[PDB]
């Protein structure tokens, strides 16, 4: 923002060539300039600022550091107050899931994003975060934990039956509920999924997974 | 039926209709094809070029006199496509609008502004039932005073928007399709290349290939702001160039 | 002009209680490309999708979002020709108000003034009633304003409304997601969702335009920013 | 807001400031030429009911043009549920006098008012048909402009309450009436809160 | 065309499915029904020729004026119905009259032809007034273009011509002009030749007699537009009759 | 009377002005804006009669508003120069306005002077009013036809203060209006002096030697 | 124009009342109920706001009730586009009369002036009348407190309690029985007003957004025009439901 | 007010223009450029009082602006000269300075016309008008010999402008030169401080 053309481009190169450690310092700086969203001269810089943060991970693969840098990203996501927020978080979350720096670290970061997303804002932002969080919970084999979080999605969101993110959260739930070996639940979750799935605003991929 | 059904008095004069536009307005689009002209517009980065068919229906014409290229100002040049009756009349209306800016402003009108004042003018005709909309469209070229060479076109119903490439004619949809592939494959634009894209596209769809006295090419270059007629010798030069492309 | 002219109205009532031409006009606004306007209550955002479908439009100028003056902007729905006069008209009005107040035209006031001219156009002959719906945004006097102006002349002040293709679906989503006095982030996000509700106008950045009004005036957004907001919606 | 001459049997406006209230003090004077018969009739008028605009000179066009201006202020006040800004009304008046072309009849407007929903102090005078006049200092105006100007500097209490400004002002008006024929003929002092108007009518010939 | 019982051919602020008004086309037949006006562009001036039909044997030249002198260097030769010709004459005279007086030089024709055709066309657009069912030419000698001749149709379309004929035998007249070189030939010879084409058009078994009005704007008159001098006029007609036979 | 100046530097205007409008040496207005922001790239300086000056600028300003919005490209200086010349001459003018017209067109910065008649002219630095000569003597030498912009802000503050202090055409404070080409920079303190009245001890009428007379509600 | 597109839009009928005007009454019916009731110390207007949906910024005070002047107010029932032209002019004439004359605007004066413009359209011009019937509430120093109605043609009649909108016929009939020409205080008058909205509107629970009551009362020697608050409207509704249960069984 | 001289050549034309505009005593404008345009080939210079002249130029420029587009080729000089005159006969009590019309037409490319404050349009081999030129009014005619050549004419227009500036107090001393040809208008600014100014009386 005051320099996501100068400082951010250099940081990206340093992340590919060498290690994230050098980059930890730069990462703090760029996010702090980005905090001011701007609405009258935001321009080309803001669109890049938010994009690079999302693209940052898996340029050196799994590290302790990969998990760590991310925490700075958490204050930025919240502060900006734009639509473009949804995109960044979802991205940044999916990449850490792929490159595990520790299950413990990954669960903390998604839990915090979600808590903030539940407070005010929108149903759309909360849903992307939760798919990341139930999937982390399914694989770790904490089936019980997934059930809790999952239930929040069913109760509130039903009203909307046109929601594309929401099919993905709920099919990961049905599967977890199968593993848990509570059969009523397995059907229940499917019911929520299919209602929202019927909508014509959901890609062929999403329609396919339902089945 | 449709395109000839009463629902108010909207197949007679301008008022909306069951079709979700206006019937009278649609005849004014249909009207472009009748004239028999087809144009290709390319925007360069050293000039802005329009090539349109020049309607020659006698052998007792002097070349200079018979044209559709008109000088609106010493910054803007145009071609008229559609019905020729409507063409002369719109051009005289534009000229008063160009002149009106010309005294007040103290400088040459922007291509965008010229198109905005005329576009609105074509809308009055369209809004009114007192007169029918224009059977023609004016497609402008000119050096914009900082944006660069610019190509704008105003509709026969009068709405204008900017273009990399435009086409209007007998076959409006097909010329435009031929034209996007020429832009995609990017030979780049010099004086000669951009003129060359423009003529070929007009030749390929209709499937003619012209004499230089049955196409007209008009440019506004950054050699000077004044609009010029290239005349047959230079128009012939461009025709020969089209061979063994791209 | 050089003729006798017309003066007879093209609209006659009905024993229904309707005016016939405005109902045909209402069909034309629906046939447009999605245009949404929401007053957040932390700024006003007008977003539209523009059917170019070839991206052979070198517009760095005119668009479906065009600024009227420096803290008013306009977005339309339907057909382009009717827009062209209304956009010029609005700029003229902006100029009239600029001379006396020297703070450019306020939104509540603008609508009344456009509404009166629109009504004549129905009421009189040699002119016809529009079939465009305008969404007017402004931030002036430390309050955001969003109004919708119908092709008859009518004006209603909305918190969030939709027009263009599949407006019925749009207005219903808008009630569920958007509730009154939610944040600038929510207003923008649902705004881009309505466009995504049904697109089909070539998916490239230069095929959507947003212009935002806030405390510092009005500017239209670069097409690249607009795409980032879209990217979130699947 | 052009009024015929200035002869209205009194022409004087003073506006003086505090941080807790702002005050506009006015002749309540009416009746053209030296002879008066009356000492009552509106001259300062509430237009948002919490801002004032004062139009100054002869009675007829002073009341007439104010009211016709009030209708344009009102239009803007009406539509939105928040009322107009002082700065935008300040150029509006400037233009209204300007509409009456070259070799115009002289009014002298005084606007006193806190700004609506952006809270800072405002005092301004117009005269002739002139350049923009936004100040945040003090303003005194009329044909005996110098005499008013003295007083407008004189009352500012930056820290006292609203009440002390009134009692100071009563003496300020009186001393001014002994100095000119513009002050006096009854005096109306307006202390303006932002939420309402308080009108006090002073004892003084 | 169509013969719909409400509009399209009964109005002219209404376009057909194709985009055309039938009303201008009905008017276009009118130039064909009466006698021709020929006009050829030289480069020293323009020579015009209209055959005026002797309908009554108790007329004199200046009756049913088909030849107007627009200014003192601009001509107008019309063919078709004389009432629409008069209107067109009146507008042309005022447009030419302001330009010499004010500017001080001869009018370049190409703009003038466009303006007058704008007038024709503006009326076509309207349903409250009529398309003009005359075809007419304007001719001028200029010091910016030399000679120019433009022909404007009942539709309001303007094209320049080296040599035109509009009337009841366009095809026979245009062709005779094509054969001859008059395009850049001297005005004096042209006078004889324009008259001779009028002689072919005219029939002694469809017409009795005609009275020749030619108009000079050329080297004899020193660029001044006058209706043909009586001696010259006669000489040119004399040649026209003699040379056929 | 009044005090207005411009200097030609990297961006369109550095403007200097007194706030005060005085008729000879008596204040009519303690503070005003003599160099105006109406747009943010077209700025205009004023001198002479207040009324004549305001209308001439405002009329140009309205025409500029249309070009700016349609093009989305800058305001046109020439248009502004021509417009005040024809329009105010037609009116025949109430007195004289020396006006400093200024906008950056598409090309370089153009500053113009509309004299006391009514004209469209081209220089590059203008000073206007009875103080045109007074404002000029500093401006013409320190500015040597383009200088450092930042240095120009120090220099100009110094010149502007000199006009205020040595020449009695300027009460209260001095205002500087800086535009690079869309900037709106205002600091009204280009002179050091107390802005209004000073009351360290508060007596402006002896302690309740007069009392409050009536309170009413005018609903 | 053309004479085949003319069967005379404007003409006189032998039944004496224009075709387009009867056609316009049906349109008035469609829009929601707007009523005026007299008090012996005020006059008030009660109308249902066009908006009923969640979404509304609430930039106008009420879409139907326009505060025209400091002694006059009107409500519209009918075409909203048509409403905007009449209400803006109305705003200007009512205001000029109170302001200048220092004498509060009569409804009877106001209507005759506006009706001239409406009428011109019906007799000549080839035009058509306005889609609205407007109910004026005010106080003048002449007759006293008043209520006026105007119609598409430019026909007026002065009532003292009248209702227009849907179930008009039923409403006026109810109004005849309980109110004649003056017997209700400002509070009973307001209770009567809520009662008429109740039967006629579908929702009988109402809301402060759904209905808007604006009162005009002269208090403390100046004539006060005020839009009531959402709280005040809500308190009147809460008081009215208790009384509704008891009144009709 | 200004100092203007424009001399007609048998070659084509040369212009010479001020550097200062002066009011009553104080110099209003300290850097002078005059090219009010009626067309891109034809130009006029606003001589004598700026205002009186400029408004004539401006009405003439609007009709000629219209005209050049209309014809298709640009206007002729003689067309512009009749229009400058047309205004000036009416508003002869409100303008009485001098208008200097010079450039290329299309009917010969060699015309200089003078429309005067007492009115007449005639062609003359040299003319000087304005403030300081009136001093030298008989003289500018005197200095040349009829039908002089392009190079010699160029030295004379420079030299006579210096001698007029020296002579009146309405000019400065910088000679702004303009050479007009078939080409276009090309302008050159020849400095002053270094070359010699005409002799001055003891």
């Amino acid at each position: 923002m005051a320099a996501a053309a100068v400082v951010e481009f250099q940081r990206a190169q340093s992340l590919l060539s060498t290690d994230r450690e050098a980059s930890i310092d730069i990462l703090h700086s760029i996010v702090k300039r980005d905090i001011q969203e701007n609405d009258e001269e935001a321009v080309q810089v803001k669109e890049q600022s938010i994009l690079e943060l999302g693209s940052l991970l898996a340029k050196t693969g799994q590290a302790a550091e990969l998990g760590g840098l991310l925490k700075y990203v958490r204050p930025f996501l919240n502060s900006i107050s734009k639509a473009k927020a949804a995109r960044l978080v979802r991205s940044l979350l999916d990449l850490f899931l792929d490159m595990e720096a520790a299950t413990g670290q990954e669960v903390e970061l998604c839990l915090e994003c979600i808590e903030w997303a539940k407070s005010e804002k929108r149903t759309f932002l909360r849903q992307a975060l939760e798919a990341r969080l139930v999937s982390l919970y399914f694989d770790t084999k904490r089936y019980q934990e997934a059930l809790h979080l999952g239930s929040q999605l069913l109760r509130e969101l039903k009203k909307m039956d046109d929601k594309a993110l929401l099919v993905e959260v709920q099919l990961l739930e049905s599967k977890t509920y199968h593993a848990l070996s509570n059969l009523p639940k397995a059907r229940a979750a499917l019911t929520s999924a299919r209602t929202t799935a019927n909508a014509i605003y959901c890609p062929p991929k999403l329609q396919a997974t339902l089945d | 039926m449709s395109r000839g059904s009463s629902a108010g008095f909207d197949r007679h004069i301008t008022i909306f209709s069951p079709e979700g536009r206006l019937y009278q307005v649609e005849y004014a689009f249909k009207a472009i094809n009748q004239g028999g002209l087809t144009s290709v517009a390319v925007r360069g980065k050293d000039c802005a070029v329009i090539v349109t068919q020049k309607k020659v229906p006698d052998k007792l014409l002097d070349s200079s006199t018979v044209t559709h290229l008109f000088k609106i100002t010493e910054n803007i040049g145009c071609v008229m496509t559609g019905m020729t009756a409507d063409s002369r009349s719109q051009v005289q209306r534009a000229r008063y609008e160009a002149a009106n800016w010309k005294y007040k402003y103290g400088y040459e009108i922007p291509v965008d502004m010229l198109c905005k004042r005329i576009a609105d003018i074509s809308q009055v005709y369209t809004q009114n039932a007192e007169m029918r909309p224009l059977g023609c469209c004016m497609i402008l070229i000119g050096i914009d005073e900082e944006q660069g060479p610019q190509v704008y076109k105003c509709d026969p119903a009068g709405y204008y928007c900017g273009f990399k490439a435009t086409a209007a004619g007998v076959k409006q949809t097909e010329s435009t399709s031929f034209l996007e592939k020429k832009v995609k494959k990017k030979f780049d634009w010099t004086f000669e290349q951009t003129v060359e894209t423009a003529i070929t596209c007009l030749s390929t769809v209709l499937s003619i290939d012209f004499k230089p006295s049955e196409i007209e090419v008009g440019v506004v270059t950054v050699e000077n702001p004044k609009f010029r007629i290239l005349t047959e010798a230079e128009i012939d030069a461009h025709l020969v160039a089209l061979a063994e492309r791209d | 002009m050089a003729e006798r002219g017309y003066s007879f109205s093209l609209t006659t009532f009905s024993p229904s209680g309707k005016l016939v031409q405005i109902e045909y006009a209402l069909a034309a606004v629906a046939g447009g490309a999605p245009s949404v306007g929401i007053k957040a209550a932390n700024g006003v955002v007008l977003a539209t999708e523009k059917k170019q479908k070839s991206i052979l439009y070198d517009e760095r100028s005119v668009h479906k979002v065009e600024p009227i003056t420096k803290h008013i902007g306009l977005v339309y729905s339907g057909m382009g020709p009717d827009y062209r006069v209304l956009v010029h008209r609005a700029r003229k009005l902006a100029q009239q108000y600029y001379l006396v107040y020297q703070e450019p035209i306020p939104t509540a006031q603008l609508v009344q003034r456009v509404a009166s001219v629109m009504q004549e156009y129905t009421q009189s002959g040699g002119v016809r009633p529009f079939g465009v719906s305008l969404l007017i945004c402004g931030w002036n006097e430390g309050r955001p304003y969003l109004f919708q102006s119908d092709p008859s002349g009518a004006y209603f002040a909305w918190k969030a409304t939709a027009m263009g293709k599949n407006y019925v679906n749009g207005k219903t989503f808008l009630e569920k997601r958007y509730n009154e006095d939610l944040e600038l982030e929510d207003a923008i996000h649902t705004a881009i969702l309505t466009l995504k509700e049904s697109f089909e106008g070539q998916m490239t950045e230069d095929n959507i335009e947003v212009g935002i009004c806030n405390e510092a005036g009005f500017r239209r957004l670069t097409p690249t920013e607009v795409r980032d907001y879209l990217a979130a919606i699947a | 807001m052009s009024v015929m001459s200035y002869n209205g049997g009194a022409v004087m406006a003073m506006k003086g400031k505090n941080c807790v209230a702002i005050a506009a003090d006015r002749r309540f004077g009416i009746q053209a030429q030296m002879v008066t018969t009356d000492f009552q009739k509106i001259f300062p008028m509430g237009d948002r009911l919490y801002i004032g605009l004062a139009g100054l000179a002869t009675d007829v066009q002073t009341v007439a043009q104010r009211l016709k201006f009030r209708l344009n202020l009102y239009e803007l006040k009406e539509g939105r549920q928040i009322k107009p800004y002082t700065l935008m009304s300040m150029v509006a008046n400037l233009l209204y006098e300007k509409r009456f072309g070259p070799y115009y009849t002289e009014p002298v407007i005084a606007g006193l008012d806190p700004k609506t929903f952006k809270p800072f102090i405002c005092s301004l005078d117009l005269i002739g048909c002139p350049m923009v006049t936004d100040d945040f200092v003090v303003s005194g105006t009329c044909s005996e402009q110098m005499y008013g100007m003295c007083e407008s500097l004189w009352e500012p209490n930056m820290d006292p309450e609203h009440l002390f400004e009134t009692i100071s002002q009563a003496m300020l008006n009186a001393v001014d009436r002994d100095a000119v024929s513009g002050m006096g003929v009854i005096v109306h002092i307006i202390e303006k809160d932002k939420i309402t108007t308080r009108t006090l009518k002073a004892r003084m010939d | 065309m169509s013969s719909i019982g409400t509009g399209y051919d009964l109005s002219a602020s209404t376009f057909s499915p194709d985009g055309r008004v039938f009303q201008v086309e009905y008017a276009m037949k009118a130039v064909e029904n009466s006698s021709t006006a020929i006009g050829i562009r030289c480069k020293d001036g323009v020579v015009f020729g209209v055959e005026k039909l002797v309908l009554s044997k108790l007329y004199e030249e200046g009756s049913n004026k088909r030849l107007f002198n627009v200014d003192r260097h601009v001509g107008m030769a019309v063919a078709g119905l004389l009432a629409d010709a008069r209107s067109l004459a009146d507008i042309a005279r005022e447009e030419a009259s302001n330009f010499r007086s004010n500017f001080g030089y001869n009018i370049p024709l190409k703009h003038l032809a466009d303006r007058v055709a704008m007038y024709v066309h503006a009326y076509t657009l309207y349903s409250a007034v009529r398309p003009f069912g005359c075809s007419f030419m304007l001719g001028s000698y200029s010091v910016n273009d030399g000679a120019q001749l433009y022909m404007i149709d009942p539709s309001g379309v303007s094209y320049g011509y080296w040599g035109c004929a509009i009337g009841k035998a366009r095809q026979a007249a245009k062709t005779e002009i094509e054969k001859l070189q008059m395009k850049e030939m001297t005005c004096r010879d042209v006078v004889k030749e324009v008259a001779k084409i009028i002689y072919i058009v005219h029939d002694e078994v469809k017409d009795k007699a005609f009275e020749l009005e030619l108009s000079w704007v050329g080297e004899l008159t020193k660029g001044r537009h006058e209706i043909v001098p009586k001696d010259v006029r006669e000489e040119a007609e004399k040649y026209a009759k003699e040379s056929l036979k | 009377t009044t005090i207005a100046g411009v200097v030609y530097k990297d961006g369109i205007v550095l403007g200097a002005d007194t706030r005060a409008t005085e008729g000879m040496v008596v204040a009519d207005k303690n503070c005003s804006k003599i160099h105006f922001i109406s747009p943010n790239i077209y700025c205009c300086g004023a001198g002479t009669a207040a009324d004549t000056d305001m209308t001439t600028q405002l009329i140009s300003s309205n025409l500029e508003l249309h070009s700016l919005t349609t093009g989305r490209l800058p305001r046109v200086v020439t248009a502004n120069r021509m417009l005040k010349q024809m329009l105010f001459r037609y009116q025949g003018y109430i007195g004289a306005a020396l006006v400093l017209g200024g906008v950056d067109v598409t090309g370089p910065h153009l500053y113009s002077i509309y004299p006391h008649g009514s004209t469209d002219k081209l220089p590059y630095v203008t000073m206007g009013s009875g103080s045109l000569a007074a404002m000029a003597v500093f401006e013409d030498k320190f500015r040597p036809d383009m200088e450092e912009e930042e240095a120009k802000k120090l220099v100009s503050e110094a010149i502007a203060a000199g006009i205020f202090n040595d020449l009695g055409s300027g009460s209260n404070i001095d205002l500087c209006v800086i535009s690079k080409s869309k900037l709106d920079f205002l600091r009204p303190y280009s002179v050091p002096n107390k802005k209004g009245t000073r009351f360290g001890r508060y007596r402006c009428e002896k302690g309740t030697t007069a009392v409050l007379t009536e309170k009413v509600t005018p609903l | 124009m053309s004479r085949r597109y003319d069967s005379r839009t404007t003409i006189f009928s032998p039944e004496g009342r224009l075709y387009q005007v009867e056609y316009a009454m049906e349109a008035i019916g469609h829009a929601g109920t707007c009523l005026g009731i007299l008090a012996n110390d005020g006059v008030l207007l009660a109308a249902e706001r066009r908006n009923i949906h969640k979404l509304l910024d609430e930039v106008f005070f009420s879409e139907k009730i326009y505060k025209l002047n400091e002694d006059m107010a009107c409500s519209v029932a009918g075409i909203t586009s048509d409403a905007n032209v009449l209400t803006n002019e109305l705003r200007l004439i009512a205001q000029r009369y109170l302001l200048q004359y220092q004498e509060p605007i009569p409804c009877e004066q106001l209507v005759t002036a506006l009706c001239d413009i409406k009428q011109a359209y019906t007799q000549f011009g080839g035009k058509r009348p306005f889609g609205v019937s407007l109910l004026y509430i005010g106080w003048d120093k002449h007759y006293g407190f008043q209520l006026y109605q105007s119609d598409p043609s430019g026909n007026y009649g002065g009532w003292k309690a009248t209702c227009i909108g849907n179930n008009s016929a039923a409403a006026v009939s109810m109004l005849k029985q309980d109110y004649k020409e003056g017997e209700m205080t400002l509070k009973s008058a307001l209770a009567l007003a809520v009662k008429v909205l109740n039967k006629t509107m579908d929702v009988s629970k109402l809301s402060a957004e759904k209905v808007e009551i604006a009162t005009l009362t002269r208090e403390n020697g100046k004539t006060v025009i005020r839009v009531l608050k959402q709280k005040e409207v809500e308190q009147l509704i809460k008081k009215h439901e208790e009384e509704e249960a008891k009144a009709e069984r | 007010t200004t100092i203007m001289a424009v001399q007609f050549d048998g070659g084509v034309v040369l212009g010479a223009d001020s550097r200062t505009t002066t009011g009553s005593y104080i110099a209003n404008r300290v850097t002078d450029k005059l090219t009010p345009i009626h067309d891109h080939i034809f130009c006029c210079r606003s001589g004598s009082a700026a205002d009186t002249q400029a408004v004539a130029d401006a009405v003439t420029y609007q009709l000629g602006f219209h005209s050049i587009e209309l014809n298709e080729p640009p206007l002729v000089h003689t067309a512009a000269s009749l229009f400058k005159e047309m205004c000036y006969r009416y508003r002869e009590d409100l303008m009485a300075g001098i208008i200097i019309a010079g450039w290329d037409p299309q009917e010969g490319g060699q015309v200089y016309s003078v429309p005067m404050g007492g009115m007449m349009v005639r062609q003359s081999f040299a003319i000087g008008g304005s403030g300081s030129s009136y001093i030298y009014g008989y003289v500018d005619a005197t200095y040349r010999e009829g039908m002089t050549k392009d190079e010699c004419l160029q030295f004379t227009a420079n030299a006579l402008a210096l001698a007029m500036e020296r002579d009146g107090s309405s000019g400065g001393v910088i000679r702004l030169a303009a050479i007009q040809q078939s080409g276009v208008e090309r302008q050159v600014l020849l400095g002053d401080q270094i070359p010699k100014v005409t002799i001055s009386t003891l």
